[PDB]
């Protein structure tokens, strides 16, 4: 059994800062790569985050570069996302995705977590 | 005997992201692909880099010396082709 | 310069027992790099296909992915209740790593 578990969404002011958390257990955590992956309010979708097997590589398209700091750690599985300088349209529901290992090796994302809940303004 | 419809661009990229190169070859056996970075093999070992389908070769998490003169070559019992182009990481 | 990703159609209601063609459109050869995902309402998305051809392990092989080039499609073969849900096509190409923006599956 593979458990992914977002935590830590709520609802701030434009401009606020955020932390969200995914638990992760049930496999080698060390071995993967996770994404951050988001779904606005009208169903597209976006990947928001990369980040590799020990921490030492991210990645992070235009939309949100500087803004949102990913990171984990490896000793007691979890992986982290800072969100600082929140917009409007950050507001979304973020999964905790991990990355499958195939052949040929395409980015594909096995498992996601159920999300957790962001909201922006007012 | 192969000849590269398609080669590889030039292209500035950003650090961290995802490029590729690709090859498009034609010939008879099918033309085997490699691919040189400054004169050298590429190492698919370093698991950033990636020889994909159709002739592709991806790079993930780009970095500054990944800067250079990458080359295709298509390659045959009968002979082989070259065609190459200049990457730009910032 | 991002790669766009477009997809037909955006919404539509079929039948039980039939077979249901959806299209996803590449700005430029992304050669096959394309990867399909289900979303059931409510739910985290799931894998579907990889690398525009190779069917997930634990999923139906009424679903089939094929194309090359620009064009792709995927097909579900006697659609069953449980595939009602978004279908999202995705460029893993090159970065950025753009989603079509999906297509929701009804039932008749």
């Amino acid at each position: 059994e593979v458990q992914l578990v977002e935590s830590g969404g709520g609802v701030v002011q434009p401009g606020g800062s955020l932390k969200l958390s995914c638990a992760a257990s049930g496999f080698t955590f060390s071995t993967y790569d996770m994404s951050w992956v988001r779904q606005t309010p009208d169903k597209r979708l976006e990947l928001v985050a990369t980040i590799n097997s020990n921490g030492g590589s991210t990645y992070y398209p235009d939309s949100v570069k500087g803004r949102f700091t990913s990171s984990r750690d490896n000793a007691k599985n979890i992986l982290y996302l800072q969100m600082s300088s929140l917009k409007s349209e950050d507001t979304a529901m973020y999964y905790c995705a991990r990355e499958a290992l195939l052949r040929p090796a395409y980015y594909a994302l096995d498992y996601w977590g159920q999300g957790t809940s962001v909201t922006v303004s007012s | 005997g192969p000849v590269i419809r398609q080669g590889p661009v030039n292209q500035t990229v950003a650090v961290d992201g995802t490029f590729v190169l690709s090859c498009v070859a034609t010939g008879s056996p099918v033309p085997t692909i490699l691919w040189r970075k400054d004169g050298v093999l590429v190492s698919t070992q370093d698991s950033r880099i990636k020889q994909l389908e159709n002739g592709v070769l991806q790079i993930r998490y780009a970095k500054l010396g990944d800067t250079g003169r990458y080359t295709c070559i298509a390659s045959t019992p009968s002979g082989e082709a070259t065609w190459s182009a200049y990457i730009e990481v910032q | 310069l991002d790669i766009q990703m477009t997809q037909s159609p955006a919404s539509l209601s079929a039948s039980v027992g039939e077979t249901v063609t959806i299209t996803c459109g590449a700005s430029e050869n992304i050669y096959g790099a394309l990867t399909w995902y289900q979303r059931k309402q409510g739910k985290s998305p799931q894998l579907l296909i990889y690398g525009a051809i190779n069917l997930a392990d634990d999923k139906s092989s009424r679903f089939s992915g094929s194309g090359s080039g620009r064009q792709y499609s995927l097909k579900i073969s006697s659609l069953h209740p449980d595939d009602v849900a978004t279908y999202y096509c995705q460029n893993v190409l090159s970065t950025p790593f753009t989603f079509g923006s999906g297509t929701k599956l009804e039932i008749k």
